[PDB]
């Protein structure tokens, strides 16, 4: 891995997009496998 | 006519006089700063109020101050 | 061969000498208009201008007014034109009151007495021209239908 | 003094020039000397060609004259320009440079106008000077 | 917002159809459709190509407001 | 105050009031504001140095 | 020779170092951020190449390679559209039944209940209905299978890769010199004869050799799976000659100028195909072939290495008269030195061409089964209208940028530009007066008619059953164009379009095209259009002509193209730049195109689009309400805005509910835009001061000092969110309505 | 005096209309409230307030108007 | 109902109020 390419990958827009997509993928897979969670189940 | 004041925080960098489009300010002799000069406003009847001098001033909160007052033909920038 | 020149041989005044602005036809037409024609009192300038404008003021009110499909269309149009004439005369009066200081000079339009004479002439000409237009449309059936009487 | 007989730069005319207030209220004049005949931009819009030698020009506003002065100073290295104010009565009032030395350079005899002997944060609150003709500066 | 809430609730109670407010006020599309669009019908029919009635002045004034508001922009 | 010292500003109108700067030069002549102070935060006009009097700077 | 190839080899090394240094292109920005303003400046001025360096050669190389990058993106988009048509579409079922199968080329995943958007579009398929018109294009091109669409997608991907490789090569490895870019004559010759001419010739070849037999078999009722492959149409001359017997004569009639033998597959029939409702493909094949001939002839005009050809500088300098001084002298230098002038001209022309495309494509449907696809027609008209308006305003903007930056008065003495500048006051005053006249005698007619209908005086209105404003000139032009076949166009079988007059072309009990009558309401709305276009011209031209100086600011050119103001002085000089004139002209372009598309939607829904039933009567979508309702603002408010928004607000719980969501969301964002538009920087900066105090209390203040957005950025953000909100609202309303009722 | 007798069926009139820009259908459509001239239907609620506080006829309304004219003077 | 004389009395009182309002406006204008 070229260090300049890694430093470019460490910039705010790239990391922002990657982190928000990663978070969205967590929410999407959680709602795919555990849908319709209006509430915390008792 | 607008009122232009120069406070003793002026460092005599002559930027406000160079930024003036209407030849309102000029540099006069002074002993309060290392440059040995302070800005002055003898010709505020020609002041349009553009505040280019205030934009040009480098001292933390400005040494030259423009207070807009009564509007005249010169101060309104009217070519008519 | 340049057709556009600086105005009055002054290149720095805010105007240009063009064929539309400064040709012989334009100068003749402007100098022969009553507002600029030499040898006229302000009263007669007012009379001519008022006759023309008051004469043409009758037409739209007669042809397009709310009473245009009634038997009193011409009378209503002339009365509306007269009311517009009175409003414009009031406009002239207040303009002359606020625009000029009281001077001995009375042979120019831009004096107080000259503008008062011009306003008086404009009122008298406007009433006369409106009445003439009323007479002509009242007495000629060609003007009552605006040319469909030929068909 | 303003020599009225100085020839003007060759201009084809424009609609941007001075209005009736120039001949009725006040008018401005700028003179300068050029080493050669060269094309400059008019401050009112358009291109004119200034002649070699002296040039006199009439404007409606002081700022237009000083804009032209700044333009010829930074584009043609002309600093000898003089700006005058002319009234309809014919009195000519010399404006720029007022004492012959440009205002960004210190000259002896100049007195400070509008100078305040404290910082701007030491101005008075309005409540001291309400119903009183005392200035907010102190 | 206050007058929209007051008027929509009071119209739905006065109509005997308070359940329409109870089911439609929880989302914005209910406010846009069941209050704004639904109650606009007699207002925009104050005058039409078929006639006019006593609401027409409000039908004018409504449009008047839509004009003058825009002029402020 | 001396050269190199970290000082807090007590000028009310200043952008850097109660903030910390570094003294860059102390002028010895009779100047009303002889203390040049350089700041790490830029002002709204983009400057980062200003002159202050002796009473407008306190050592931290 | 004078036209030659000059290239510098390896001018910029290919490296990732500057990728890690944001703001490297700007000396001001390369120092690094100190405020949040820096970030916005970094993303706002990045492709403004002329402000980073003074060398025209590097700017031109950057422009060439950025154009290659855009072409790569466009090819990737096209390849995506072909692939999504190939794999996620109902294209074969649409090919079997065009009149009953809704086109759909987008399928959603089921995640949170959004699978409800996969509506029943027919053909045993569920997906999002598409209105881009790709199905009709592929039917016109002769694509009968999804395998061909897969191959088209592969070709698009290969061309995208080729374009991005060409960009990397032609910037980073072999960059052309400035002398290579400054050949206008060679560029026009090659782009007229090779790009447009050979492109038209090869597409005429494809139309004649592939599109015509496949579409002739499709219109005869043959199923697509039994239609022969295109290469079989190439090699089997008998198979072609059963359909077009002139192919039995070969290329001998072409070279012997016996061209009328080819009259069966090169026609000038006009009108529309009765089976499909589109233009005859033979007419299009002759059309593109004639365009190829004309473009290749036009591509030999300009002077090159050999002595033949015209010199454009000589042509420009020769055209001068007594009214215009030096005439067109100096424009060749302007257009061969300033990129911004070329961008202005080309953006203006592309916008006008897009508008012409929108008009001429609704009126003369060129594709099979696109006329009765009312959502596709409305979508492509509205989309290309908006693109055209945006490109025209961009041409004005970049003209203003040329005027501020690249204009030199020394090289522009007493030419047309100088004289235009020298009577700018007359131009703007006369245009301002005619704009006020147009506003009064167009909008006051609507206000007057609203008042008269509100006052109960129907006989005092401007209508066809009241005092009439008859569009006699446009009706006369329509009569001439209806009478044109056989009288002034003796070789035309039918009219160019039925919108001028004629029969009702209907396909599958839906109106393909019918005559579009023009009455008082059409008069008023066309003069409203003229009013809005003249006011937009007033704003943009006033901004361009006063970009360098004015009576207010004599040194406006020193401040630049884009500055917020010159201070509160002279009474206030806010929004004095040409950029702010573009900022207002974008709003007025939005208003103009909005009124145009509203007129279009209502007039087609009321007088053109509808269903044909027994005894030949046409039942329109809104029942012919345009004539009596489009004369008042109340009629527009009730019978167009209120009436047709029923479909988007009752779309919840159906497949079109996303449009309703987008409807609300656009309604949100547009209003959010006014928060930027109505407010000012100082309030937000002091509020940010308080928030900075709050973050300082917890020692969590960022090193990059937060600042409010600039005044210019406040205007730009408000304008961008305003345009997005308005265009999205019209988008959702139009699409939901026309999918539901058409 | 008509509204006091039947408060829940008679539409309260605010003031009369005299607008010469009206056509005849606008004159007809604004003729409500049991009178023979165009009127505006009151929304200010002055009828209910004045009826509740003990006014019944038109005479005491005029006397109150006179008293407030005198008080303003 | 109200008669013509009552309306005339109200008009006279309104004219008196007009005179008083003119006097107050002149007093406030100094
Ligand atoms: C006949 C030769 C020829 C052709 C076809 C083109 C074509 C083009 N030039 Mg161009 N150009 C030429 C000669 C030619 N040029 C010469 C001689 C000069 C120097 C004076 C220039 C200088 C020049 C500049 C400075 C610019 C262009 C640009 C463009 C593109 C315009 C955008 C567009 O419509 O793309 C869509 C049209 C297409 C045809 C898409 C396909 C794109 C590829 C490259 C076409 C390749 C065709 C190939 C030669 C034949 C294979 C076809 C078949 C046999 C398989 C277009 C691809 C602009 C651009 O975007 O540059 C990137 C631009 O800025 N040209
Ligand atoms: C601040 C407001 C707010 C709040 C409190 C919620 C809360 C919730 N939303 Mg909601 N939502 C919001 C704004 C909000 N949303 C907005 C603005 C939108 C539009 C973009 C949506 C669109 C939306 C959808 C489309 C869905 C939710 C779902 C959910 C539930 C989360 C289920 C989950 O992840 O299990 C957590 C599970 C773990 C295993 C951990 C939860 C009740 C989901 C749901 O179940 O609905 C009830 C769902 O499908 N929301
Ligand atoms: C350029 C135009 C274009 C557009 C607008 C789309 C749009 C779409 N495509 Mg498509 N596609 C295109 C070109 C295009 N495609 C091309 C050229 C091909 C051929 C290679 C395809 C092949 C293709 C397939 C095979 C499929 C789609 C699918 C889709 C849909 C969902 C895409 C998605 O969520 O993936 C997002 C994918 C990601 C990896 C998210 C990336 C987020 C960031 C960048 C990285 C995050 C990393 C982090 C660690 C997590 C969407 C409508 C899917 C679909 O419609 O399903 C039914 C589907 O299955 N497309
Ligand atoms: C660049 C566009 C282009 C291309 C690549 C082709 C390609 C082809 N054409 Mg074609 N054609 C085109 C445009 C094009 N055409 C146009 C615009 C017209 C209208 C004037 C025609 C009219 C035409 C005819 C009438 C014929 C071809 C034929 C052919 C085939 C050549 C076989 C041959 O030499 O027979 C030469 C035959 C002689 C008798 C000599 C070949 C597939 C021939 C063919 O094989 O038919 C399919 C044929 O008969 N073409
Ligand atoms: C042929 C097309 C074209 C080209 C090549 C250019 C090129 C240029 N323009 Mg120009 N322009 C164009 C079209 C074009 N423009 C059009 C059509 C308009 C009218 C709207 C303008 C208006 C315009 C102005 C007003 C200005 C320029 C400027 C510039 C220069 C710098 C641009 C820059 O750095 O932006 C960098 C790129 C960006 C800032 C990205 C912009 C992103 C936009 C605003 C948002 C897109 C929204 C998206 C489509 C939808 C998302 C919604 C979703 C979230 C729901 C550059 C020379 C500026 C300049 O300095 O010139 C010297 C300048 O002041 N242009
Ligand atoms: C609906 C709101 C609205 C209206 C009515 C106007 C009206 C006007 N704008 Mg404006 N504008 C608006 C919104 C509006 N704007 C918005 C939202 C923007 C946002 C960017 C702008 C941006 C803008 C720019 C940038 C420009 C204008 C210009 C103009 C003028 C064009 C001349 C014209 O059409 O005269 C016709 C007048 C009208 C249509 C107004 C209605 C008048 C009708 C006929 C009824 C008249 C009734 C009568 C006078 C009443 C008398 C009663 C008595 C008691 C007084 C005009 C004054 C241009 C201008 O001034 O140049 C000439 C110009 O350059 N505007
Ligand atoms: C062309 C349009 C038009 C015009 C000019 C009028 C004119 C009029 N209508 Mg009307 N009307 C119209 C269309 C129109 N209508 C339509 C289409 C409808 C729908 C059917 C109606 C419905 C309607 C009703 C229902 C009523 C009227 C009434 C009136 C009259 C009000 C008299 C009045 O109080 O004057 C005085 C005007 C005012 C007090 C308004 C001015 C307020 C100003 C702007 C506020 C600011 C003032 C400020 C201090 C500056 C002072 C300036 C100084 C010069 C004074 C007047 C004759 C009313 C009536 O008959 O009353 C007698 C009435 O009840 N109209
Ligand atoms: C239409 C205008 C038209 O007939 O132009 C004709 C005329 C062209 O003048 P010349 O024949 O001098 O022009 C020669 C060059 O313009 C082109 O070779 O233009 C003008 O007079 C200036 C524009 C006046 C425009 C007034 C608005
Ligand atoms: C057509 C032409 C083609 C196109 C181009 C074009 C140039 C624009 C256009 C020209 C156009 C336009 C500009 C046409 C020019 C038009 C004007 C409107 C003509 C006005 C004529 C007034 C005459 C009749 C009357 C005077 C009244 C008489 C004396 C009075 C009798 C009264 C007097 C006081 C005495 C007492 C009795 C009474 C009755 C009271
Ligand atoms: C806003 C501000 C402005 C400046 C002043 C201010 C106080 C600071 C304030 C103004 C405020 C408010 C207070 C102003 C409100 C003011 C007044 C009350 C306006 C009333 C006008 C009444 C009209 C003229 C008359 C009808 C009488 C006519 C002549 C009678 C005929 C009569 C009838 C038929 C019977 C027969 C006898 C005759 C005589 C023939
Ligand atoms: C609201 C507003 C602001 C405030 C806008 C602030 C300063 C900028 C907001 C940008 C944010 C930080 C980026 C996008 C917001 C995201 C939704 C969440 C932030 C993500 C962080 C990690 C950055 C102005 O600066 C302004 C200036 C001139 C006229 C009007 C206005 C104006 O109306
Ligand atoms: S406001 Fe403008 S004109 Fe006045 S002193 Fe400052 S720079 Fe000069
Ligand atoms: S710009 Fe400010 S510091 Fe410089 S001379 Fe003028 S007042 Fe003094």
């Amino acid at each position: 891995m070229d260090s300049n390419f890694l430093k470019y990958l460490s910039t705010a827009p790239v990391l922002f997009t990657v982190w928000l997509s990663f978070t969205a993928s967590f929410i999407i897979e959680a709602n795919r496998f555990f849908p319709d969670m209006l509430y915390f189940p008792m | 006519s607008h009122s232009v004041k120069v406070y003793d925080t002026c460092i005599g960098c002559t930027q406000c006089v160079r930024a003036c489009p209407c030849d309102v300010l000029e540099m006069v002799s002074w002993d309060g700063c290392k440059a040995g000069q302070i800005a002055s406003a003898p010709r505020t009847e020609d002041c349009i109020g553009c505040k280019r001098c205030e934009t040009a001033c480098p001292t933390d909160f400005l040494s030259v101050r423009v207070y807009l007052g009564g509007e005249t033909t010169r101060s309104m920038g009217l070519a008519y | 061969s340049q057709f556009i020149k600086p105005y009055n041989d002054d290149p720095f005044v805010g105007n240009l000498a063009t064929p539309v602005s400064t040709s012989s036809f334009t100068k003749s037409l402007l100098s022969n208009l009553p507002a600029y024609r030499a040898g006229l009192s302000p009263l007669l300038r007012g009379v001519e201008i008022g006759l023309t404008h008051g004469y043409f003021l009758v037409g739209p009110f007669y042809k397009l007014g709310p009473l245009r499909n009634s038997d009193v269309a011409l009378l209503s149009g002339f009365f509306s034109a007269l009311g517009l004439i009175i409003i414009l005369v009031a406009c002239l009066t207040i303009y002359g009151v606020v625009s000029f200081e009281e001077t001995e000079a009375k042979d120019q339009l831009q004096t107080a007495k000259g503008w008062r004479q011009f306003t008086s002439g404009w009122l008298v000409g406007s009433v006369g021209g409106a009445s003439f237009a009323y007479i002509l449309i009242s007495n000629i059936p060609f003007l009552q239908t605006a040319g469909m009487s030929m068909l | 003094t303003l020599n009225l007989q100085i020839p003007s730069p060759t201009f084809e005319g424009s609609t941007g020039g001075w209005l009736r207030a120039a001949e009725v209220e006040e008018k401005y004049a700028i003179t300068w000397t050029s080493p050669k005949e060269q094309v400059f931009e008019m401050p009112t819009g358009g291109a004119a060609i200034m002649r070699q030698g002296e040039n006199l020009l009439y404007l409606a506003r002081k700022e237009q004259c000083l804009a032209l002065a700044t333009q010829v100073k930074n584009s043609f290295k002309i600093t000898d320009y003089k700006v005058y104010r002319i009234f309809p009565s014919g009195e000519v009032q010399y404006l720029h440079p007022k004492d012959g030395v440009f205002p960004e350079k210190v000259n002896a005899g100049r007195v400070g106008v509008g100078n305040v002997s404290h910082s701007i944060g030491k101005n008075l609150n309005p409540a001291q000077i309400k119903f009183t003709s005392k200035s907010f500066n102190g | 917002w206050v007058t929209f809430y007051w008027h929509w609730k009071h119209v739905t109670i006065w109509q005997g159809n308070a359940g329409q407010f109870n089911e439609s006020s929880t989302y914005i599309m209910g406010w846009l459709r069941d209050y704004l669009w639904l109650n606009s019908s007699p207002l925009i029919n104050g005058y039409n190509p078929f006639g006019m009635n006593s609401l027409s002045v409000w039908s004018w004034m409504f449009l008047f407001g839509h004009l003058i508001w825009a002029t402020g922009f | 105050v001396k050269r190199g010292s970290k000082v807090r500003i007590l000028r009310k109108e200043s952008y850097w009031y109660q903030d910390i700067g570094t003294v860059a030069t102390i002028d010895t002549s009779g100047i009303r504001y002889p203390v040049v102070v350089r700041f790490e935060k830029v002002s709204y006009s983009g400057v980062n140095t200003n002159n202050f009097s002796l009473d407008e700077v306190v050592e931290v | 020779k004078k036209v030659s190839i000059t290239v510098d080899r390896d001018p910029v090394a290919t490296s990732f170092e500057k990728w890690a240094q944001p703001g490297h292109f700007s000396r001001t920005l390369a120092k690094g951020p100190k405020t949040t303003t820096w970030i916005w400046n970094l993303h706002a001025d990045v492709h403004d190449f002329d402000s980073h360096t003074n060398s025209l050669e590097d700017i031109s190389r950057k422009i060439f390679s950025a154009h290659f990058g855009q072409l790569s993106i466009i090819f990737l988009w096209l390849s995506g559209m072909y692939f999504h048509g190939a794999r996620f579409s109902n294209y074969s079922a649409w090919l079997s039944n065009p009149t009953a199968v809704k086109p759909s080329a987008q399928v959603v995943w089921p995640i949170v209940g959004q699978e409800i958007l996969n509506g029943d579009v027919g053909g045993g398929f569920q997906g999002v209905q598409v209105t881009s018109g790709f199905f009709q294009i592929w039917r016109a091109s002769g694509i009968t299978s999804e395998v061909e669409l897969y191959w088209c997608a592969l070709a698009g991907l290969l061309m995208s890769g080729l374009m991005i490789f060409a960009g990397w090569f032609h910037y980073h490895k072999a960059a052309p010199k400035l002398e290579w870019f400054q050949n206008a004559e060679s560029m026009l010759n090659h782009h007229l004869s090779g790009l447009l001419g050979l492109g038209c010739l090869s597409w005429a070849g494809h139309q004649i050799h592939i599109s015509l037999p496949v579409n002739k078999l499709l219109d005869a009722g043959v199923a697509p799976q039994e239609i022969p492959l295109p290469h079989e149409f190439l090699v089997n001359r008998d198979l072609m000659a059963q359909l077009y017997p002139s192919f039995s004569k070969g290329l001998v009639p072409f070279f012997t100028l016996n061209w009328s033998e080819y009259s069966d597959f090169l026609t000038f029939k006009g009108g529309l195909n009765p089976v499909t409702g589109g233009l005859w493909l033979s007419d299009t094949a002759h059309h593109h072939l004639a365009l190829a001939v004309l473009f290749i002839v036009a591509g030999h005009m300009y002077r090159t290495n050999w002595g033949i050809g015209h010199s454009m500088k000589e042509i420009l300098e020769a055209h001068k008269g007594p009214f215009t001084g030096e005439g067109h002298k100096g424009l060749y230098e302007i257009l061969t030195t300033s990129w911004h002038a070329q961008l202005a001209i080309n953006l203006a022309m592309m916008g006008s061409v897009s508008i012409i495309v929108a008009h001429h494509m609704y009126a003369m449907p060129p594709y099979p089964y696109i006329a009765t696809d009312y959502p596709t027609q409305l979508s492509i008209f509205t989309h290309h209208m908006w693109i055209g308006g945006f490109c025209v305003v961009g041409g004005a903007a970049h003209a203003g940028i040329f005027m501020v930056r690249d204009y030199n008065p020394a090289q522009n003495y007493n030419n047309l530009l100088d004289r235009v500048i020298r009577h700018r006051d007359a131009i703007i005053s006369h245009l301002n007066w005619i704009c006020i006249f147009l506003g009064f005698h167009s909008f006051g007619l609507y206000i007057h008619n609203d008042t008269m209908r509100a006052l109960g005086r129907t006989q005092d209105m401007f209508s066809d059953t009241a005092i009439q404003l008859k569009p006699v000139f446009a009706q006369w032009v329509q009569s001439i164009h209806t009478l044109a076949p056989g009288n002034t166009t003796p070789n035309a079988l039918a009219t160019a379009s039925y919108a001028f007059g004629g029969d009702v072309v209907a396909v599958g009990n839906k109106v393909a095209m019918m005559p579009i009558s023009l009455g008082t309401a059409d008069f008023m709305v066309h003069h409203i259009h003229a009013f809005t276009i003249h006011v937009t011209v007033l704003i943009l031209l006033k901004g361009v002509l006063f970009s360098r100086n004015s009576r207010l600011i004599p040194d406006k050119a020193n401040l630049g193209f884009r500055f917020p103001c010159d201070g509160p002085g002279r009474g206030g000089t806010c929004q004095s730049s040409a950029w702010d004139s573009v900022f207002l002209g974008l709003f007025w372009m939005y208003n103009c195109i909005s009124v145009v598309i509203f007129h279009f939607s209502w007039k087609m829904q009321s007088d053109v689009w509808g269903t044909v039933q027994a005894d030949g009567t046409v039942t329109h979508i809104t029942g012919g309400n345009f004539a009596q309702s489009a004369i008042t603002i109340n009629g527009w408010l009730r019978d167009f805005l209120w009436a047709q928004a029923s479909q988007v607000i009752q779309s919840y719980g159906s497949a079109l509910s996303a449009y309703g969501l987008i409807f609300l969301g656009a309604h949100f964002i547009w209003a959010f835009s006014l928060m930027f538009l109505f407010s000012g920087r100082g309030y937000w900066q002091e509020l940010i001061e308080s928030i900075v105090w709050a973050h300082n209390k917890l020692n969590v203040a960022p090193a990059i000092q937060p600042r409010a957005l600039s005044i210019t950025q406040g205007r730009a953000v408000g304008l961008a969110h305003y345009l997005l909100g308005g265009i999205g609202t019209t988008w959702a309303f139009f699409l939901a309505r026309i999918i539901s009722v058409g | 005096e008509q509204w006091v007798l039947n408060p829940l069926k008679v539409k309260p009139i605010a003031h009369a209309i005299w607008d010469p820009h009206f056509g005849q259908p606008a004159v007809k459509a604004f003729t409500k409230g049991g009178v023979s001239y165009p009127v505006n239907i009151a929304t200010s609620g002055v009828y209910h307030w004045w009826y509740t506080i003990g006014m019944r006829s038109n005479t005491d309304l005029y006397a109150g108007s006179l008293f407030l004219l005198f008080l303003a003077g | 109902m109200i008669s013509d004389t009552q309306i005339f009395i109200a008009l006279i009182l309104a004219l008196v109020s007009l005179v008083l309002a003119i006097r107050l406006g002149r007093a406030l204008y100094q």
